[PDB]
């Protein structure tokens, strides 16, 4: 599958690497979410990643399904 | 509106010192900066040094030793001062107005330029001798003579750069009698 | 050429920060206040004093600062220095040790429409008095009290930030991803009011 | 004076006058009535000297 | 010193052609090159400065382009009166000055009017071509069968303000007591309208 | 030095230090960061606080504070008073009860291609969690967060000069031993601004 | 005195504080660093901290400063605030508490040659490596490191301060009718040395 | 705002905070001195130290910054530098080891009538006559001289 990830300049579209199939993205608030908004991570993983308590975390196997907040799919 | 006219002695013996001077119009020495260029006899153009509108002066690194730089606000005039020259220092020389922004300059207007040479030859009337016969057409030749301009008329015409023999020059002309007058007259003709 | 410099002359050739960003002298300038903690440092029971690391999160509309990314280049925002800029004073009134203002004069942020956003970081020793009563089993009650040093309430008036939710953070905000307890003390509420 | 030395500037003890006749303040000036006693010194001499 | 090298050396154009000038330094310039016009006997002019700007009352149809080590000018439609040499310099790393293109108007090729003479009596031998196009050209001699000859020299003619055409002509260490050093002697060029040299030769007599 | 007072004076005669040394508000200023262990002054296991004495070696160009070296009799570097220029705001974002930024405004080496090199020293009271429960056999993992305080990374990007602090200065601590360090660049993005 | 007036007025047409007064660009400022201790206050073994007030003793030759005397009323020498004429950046690298700079900036005196003497007093807390191994009966060994913070070495050039014969007298100078004496530590050697590097810049320890 | 800044600058134009701010020189400046007490921050029994925050509000009227309100737009009130205009030196007579003067600047309210009114706080280490004997019982007469 291809997933976004945050690991690259600006966000971009990567196919994941073998043995991983799951888009996730994961948010949670920091310091700055007074008017930055909550921090915003994209990658993609074998398995939906583990979420803090103070963390997000949204996983699902569909095409493009993790863009960025501000984008549309 | 902005001009510059350079000027000098054209002739200076070796070992001389140059004197050009260079007359500033239309603009203020106080507030633009002015720049003196040379261009040897068949070369590129170098740069020689600057006086700066603070009334300070910077030189090429190669002519530092050589060159004095100075100026007269009150006249609108550079002067450039030049010692121990050699047949290498013939060229023109030209004197520039510059531009900047910031710290950075590059030059703006050029003078028309003094063509400045140097010999140890005394001036001469050109000898000359008829181009003999290997449309119709005859040719005159001339050699011996320093410096230029000459004049050349006859009774399509072509004529030559003069091309220095030894250090001295040589002409050819061709297009009958051929009239040659020198600033330092003659006649030729062609014949069977 | 930099459209920053253009952007710099147009908004500063003709402005005074000595006076209020108000068209007439009854207005008020309406600030949006918001407190990030980033860690209690200590609270000292001795001296009465509560250490603190803070961000003061400080926006207002400055109408003379008002210009259009489309006119210079899509330019959205411009740092400025705060001491170029009208600003509201605001100061740590319960201070015990002299210190009013903030600890570092960050660049104010000068957003297209004349937003300006200022976030200096500041170390407060507020006073706290302390409730020996149940040691060490206590809790304290301290307080941190912000006013504008020079201007009346018809003149700056405060309101709290509003998060990107739409909900008013009348409170002391936290990362609660970054931030570490204190050693000795933990925080329960910070209400503000 | 550490800005200007003695071929720039003089130091003098400041002189008083008293019945028309000056004399030098030789001692360390104290208010005898405003003068808060130290709880643990007593200031047995106080002179001056250029 | 960042040394420029500049070319084409020589640019046969017609007006109204499109035509484009190179220049390249041994090392970056960060833009800061500039570009003067110089017509013969007459002060130089800039065309362009910081490889972009335009200087004030130059006419549009220049233009300059370029980045890092390599830079363009460029003229739009060429005007009769822009036949001149153009030079390019920078000016971050000293002052340094291309060797200057020559810009010619276009023609049709010319064959050389070749011809040889001999020195008279008053006298030096002398070969000459005429009204040869283009400019580029070569020449030879050789007298008693042997080539070339003591203190050869050459001098070559401006472009005709007219024809466009070019003239050249050639001499040699033979003045009328030293022509004894040979019995006869030929010359001979070559031009784009003429393949076979065109020659002309002297015998024992004119 | 009547060339170099000449170059400082036609520098700076028209330069701004608001606005960022960029030649297209487009482009982003390139900041090389290095910093440089020279003394572990102290460790507070009871407020958590690390007390260091550090160098910020921070590097940039400036693109208006270039000049042709002919001009100026050859000067190649100047030294120039940093309040000067427009420099990078670096805060140390986990400062304890120390200063925020650099207030030790040390001279700058201005070269003539417009590299600047600043070195300004800073006493950094970096606040950090302490482990006490191996004490005294105890080891701690402390840091120092620097970044851009008012700059984002679309407008000033900041890049580490190396992976490891320079300890070559380091005065060897009588109480701890530094067993490894490393610095890593750290881009985070929120939800309101992919840009 | 106006002619004194005058004569400053002369000297500062044009100069620059900020360009260090080599006359070719690639000459070197050479300066003499000297040292004399005034009170060593205190050594802090917990803290391994030297506390010293001292004043320095900086000379160097500014060309620009210079003038006939002759033609200024016979002026031989002006006492100028040291904000005004181009310092060397010299500091303690060593110091301990972030410091650098001297306590305070006091007059410099310019001579009619352009010769340019500081003495600006200073407290400083140098960092000084305890032998902790035979305390209380232990002996130290502490150091000053003083060098240009910015200047390189091919830009100035520091050296030990000669003593009043000229000699090398690279020692720390003590007034032995004026120096506070500590109570609880005997100054036995005071030598001073120049450090060559191994950027490159030299020191004066 | 305009209103405002050109009031700033024809009060200052040609203002000097070296005279004191009366018509006549032969008069006196009657200066208004009221303290205000934030604090009781410390009791140094054994130094006879005591440490107060206070503000030490002072009013005066300055003959020069008078102005007209319908010149500019009715603006009755501004706020200024407290370093621009002159100020009295007031001066804590028995500091013991603080500050003396008054070191924190804040701006002034001026008024249209030239009254102004400054409030600069101060951290006052007054010198107090600490008495003993009755301790811990104690009653201590501490004082301030401005
Ligand atoms: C003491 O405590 C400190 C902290 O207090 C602690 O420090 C941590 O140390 C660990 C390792 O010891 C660090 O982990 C590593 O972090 C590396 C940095 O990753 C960040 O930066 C990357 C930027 O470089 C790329 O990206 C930019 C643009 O993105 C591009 O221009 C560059 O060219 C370059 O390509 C970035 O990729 C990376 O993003 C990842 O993580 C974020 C989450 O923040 C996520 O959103 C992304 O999708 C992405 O996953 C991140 O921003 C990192 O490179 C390194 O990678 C190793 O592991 C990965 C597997 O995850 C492997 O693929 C890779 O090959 C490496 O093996 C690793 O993650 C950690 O960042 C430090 N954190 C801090 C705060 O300092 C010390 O370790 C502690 N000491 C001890 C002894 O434990
Ligand atoms: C922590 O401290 C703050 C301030 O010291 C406490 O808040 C204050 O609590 C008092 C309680 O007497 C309030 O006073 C009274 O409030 C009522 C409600 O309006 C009013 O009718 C009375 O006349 C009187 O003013 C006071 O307003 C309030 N102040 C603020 C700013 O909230 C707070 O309660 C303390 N925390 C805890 C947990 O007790
Ligand atoms: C601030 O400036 C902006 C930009 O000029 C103003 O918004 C409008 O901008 C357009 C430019 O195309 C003008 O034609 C309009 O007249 C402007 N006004 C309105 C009301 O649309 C804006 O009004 C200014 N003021 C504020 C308070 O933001």
């Amino acid at each position: 599958i291809v997933c976004h990830t945050t690991a690259t300049s600006p966000i971009s579209a990567v196919t994941c690497p073998p043995g991983e199939n799951l888009c996730y993205r994961k948010m949670w608030c920091d310091a700055f979410c007074s008017s930055r908004g909550k921090v915003v991570e994209l990658g993609c993983a074998a398995t939906c990643p583990s979420k803090k308590p103070y963390e997000e975390v949204t996983c699902c196997s569909t095409d493009k399904c993790n863009p960025h907040p501000k984008q549309r799919p | 509106e902005v001009q510059l006219q350079e000027s000098g002695p054209g002739l200076v013996q070796p070992s001389e010192t140059l004197s050009l001077t260079c007359t500033v119009s239309g603009f203020s020495l106080t507030s633009y900066s002015v720049s003196w260029l040379r261009q040897p006899s068949g070369k590129g153009p170098e740069w020689m040094g600057r006086m700066w509108d603070d009334g300070g002066t910077v030189y090429n690194s190669g002519l530092k030793s050589r060159l004095s730089i100075s100026r007269d606000t009150s006249k609108n005039q550079v002067f450039l001062k030049m010692n121990s020259l050699q047949t290498d220092d013939t060229g023109t020389y030209y004197c520039t107005r510059d531009e900047r922004i910031r710290a950075i300059n590059w030059f703006a207007y050029w003078g028309q330029g003094t063509l400045v040479t140097v010999s140890s030859a005394e001036t001469t009337a050109p000898s000359v001798y008829p181009l003999a016969p290997g449309m119709v057409t005859l040719g005159c030749l001339v050699k011996g003579y320093f410096p230029e301009p000459v004049t050349v008329t006859w009774n399509g015409v072509h004529t030559f750069p003069a091309v220095l023999q030894s250090g001295l020059y040589t002409l050819t002309s061709s297009v009958v009698t051929c009239n040659v007058a020198h600033p330092g007259q003659r006649w030729t003709r062609k014949l069977c | 050429k930099n459209e920053e410099l253009r952007l710099y002359h147009h908004l500063f050739n003709n402005y005074d920060p000595g006076s209020r960003p108000v068209r007439e002298p009854e207005d008020t300038v309406t600030i949006s206040l918001k407190v990030t903690l980033t860690n209690l440092i200590s609270l000292n029971e001795k001296e009465e004093t509560l250490t603190t690391s803070v961000w003061i999160g400080i926006d207002w509309q400055d109408y003379r600062l008002n210009y259009s990314k489309d006119d210079f280049g899509g330019i959205e925002t411009l740092r400025v220095p705060s001491e170029l800029v009208w600003l509201p004073e605001i100061v740590l009134e319960n201070n015990i040790d002299g210190q009013f203002g903030v600890a570092y004069d960050a660049n104010v942020l000068v957003y297209e429409g004349g937003s300006v956003t200022w976030l200096p970081p500041a170390i407060y020793r507020s006073v706290c008095a302390v409730e020996v009563t149940y040691f060490p089993f206590d809790w304290q009650n301290c307080s941190l009290i912000f006013r504008s040093q020079t201007y009346n309430a018809e003149e700056v008036e405060f309101t709290f930030a509003v998060d990107n939710d739409g909900k008013t953070i009348n409170k002391i905000d936290i990362d609660t991803e970054a931030y570490t307890e204190n050693g000795e003390w933990a925080i329960d509420f910070c209400p503000g009011v | 004076s550490l800005k200007y030395t003695a071929k720039e500037i003089t130091l003098s003890l400041k002189q008083d006058a008293k019945e028309n006749r000056t004399y030098p303040v030789e001692w360390i000036i104290i208010d005898p009535e405003g003068f808060t006693e130290n709880g643990e010194w007593e200031i047995v001499h106080r002179p001056a000297r250029v | 010193d960042i040394v420029i090298t500049q070319s084409p050396s020589l640019l046969s154009a017609s007006v109204g052609d499109r035509v484009t000038l190179t220049c390249k330094g041994s090392q970056n310039i960060d833009n800061y090159l500039a570009w003067y016009q110089q017509k013969l006997g007459e002060a130089p002019k800039l065309l362009i400065y910081k490889t972009n700007s335009l200087q004030t009352g130059i006419p549009s149809r220049f233009s300059g382009s370029g980045s890092g080590t390599d830079y363009t000018l460029t003229i739009s439609s060429l005007h009769s009166e822009d036949l001149a040499t153009y030079y390019c310099y920078q000016y971050i790393n000293g002052y340094t000055f291309g060797t200057g293109t020559k810009l010619e108007l276009k023609r049709a090729d010319a064959a050389p009017t070749v011809s040889i003479f001999p020195p008279s009596t008053e006298q030096s031998v002398v070969c000459l071509m005429n009204n040869f196009y283009p400019r580029d050209i070569s020449v030879k001699w050789k007298i008693d069968g042997t080539e070339r000859r003591d203190g050869v020299l050459d001098s070559v003619t401006d472009q005709d303000s007219k024809d466009s055409t070019y003239s050249m002509s050639s001499t040699l260490s033979l003045t009328k007591a030293d022509y004894e050093s040979h019995n006869l002697y030929t010359c001979e060029v070559v031009h784009k309208t003429s393949s076979s040299p065109v020659v002309k030769s002297f015998n024992r007599n004119e | 030095s009547e060339h170099e007072t000449r170059l400082v004076a036609k520098l700076f005669k028209d330069y701004s230090s608001v606005v960022r040394p960029v030649e297209d508000h487009r482009q982003v200023v390139e900041v090389t960061v290095g910093l440089q262990l020279i003394q572990l002054i102290n460790v507070d296991e009871v407020n958590q606080i690390v007390t260091t004495n550090v160098r910020l070696k921070q590097q940039w160009v400036d693109y208006n504070l270039k000049w042709n070296p002919d001009d100026y009799g050859g000067v190649k570097k100047i030294h120039i008073p940093s309040e000067k220029i427009w420099r990078p705001d670096l805060v140390l974002y986990n400062n304890a009860d120390g200063d925020f930024a650099i207030v030790k405004f040390t001279k700058v080496l201005l070269q003539y291609t417009g590299h600047i090199t600043w070195t300004p020293p800073a006493i950094f009271k970096s606040y950090c969690e302490i482990i006490v429960t191996h004490f005294p056999f105890d080891e701690q993992n402390c840091s120092m967060k620097l970044g851009t305080w008012t700059y984002d990374g679309s407008v000033v990007a900041i890049n580490p000069e190396s992976d490891q602090p320079d300890l070559s200065n380091f005065m060897e601590s009588g109480e701890w031993v530094i067993k490894e360090s490393r610095g890593w660049k750290h881009s985070v993005t929120y939800s309101c601004c992919p840009d | 005195s106006e002619a004194e007036g005058r004569l400053r007025e002369k000297l500062f047409s044009g100069y620059d504080s900020s360009v260090r007064p080599a006359r070719e660009v690639g000459d070197r400022v050479r300066v003499s660093v000297g040292l004399i201790l005034a009170q060593l206050i205190s050594l802090n073994e917990k803290d391994e901290e030297m506390s010293t007030k001292v004043y320095l003793d900086l000379e160097w030759t500014d060309y620009r400063l210079s003038w006939d005397p002759a033609e200024h009323d016979g002026i031989d020498s002006l006492r100028i605030t040291a904000e005004s004429v181009w310092l060397p950046d010299v500091v303690l690298l060593n110091n301990n508490d972030g410091n650098f700079d001297v306590a305070l900036d006091i007059s410099v005196v310019v001579s009619s040659d352009g010769s340019v003497r500081w003495q600006p007093p200073g407290i400083y807390r140098s960092s000084c490596s305890i032998q902790v191994t035979y305390f209380p009966f232990d002996w130290q060994n502490c150091t000053m490191v003083f060098s240009s913070y910015s200047y390189d070495s091919s830009e100035v050039s520091l050296q030990t301060g000669l003593g009043p014969d000229g000699q090398g007298h690279q020692e720390i100078h003590i007034h032995e009718g004026t120096f506070i004496e500590n109570g609880q530590w005997e100054i036995i050697h005071k030598p001073s040395r120049l450090i060559q590097p191994p950027g490159q810049r030299q020191e004066v320890i």
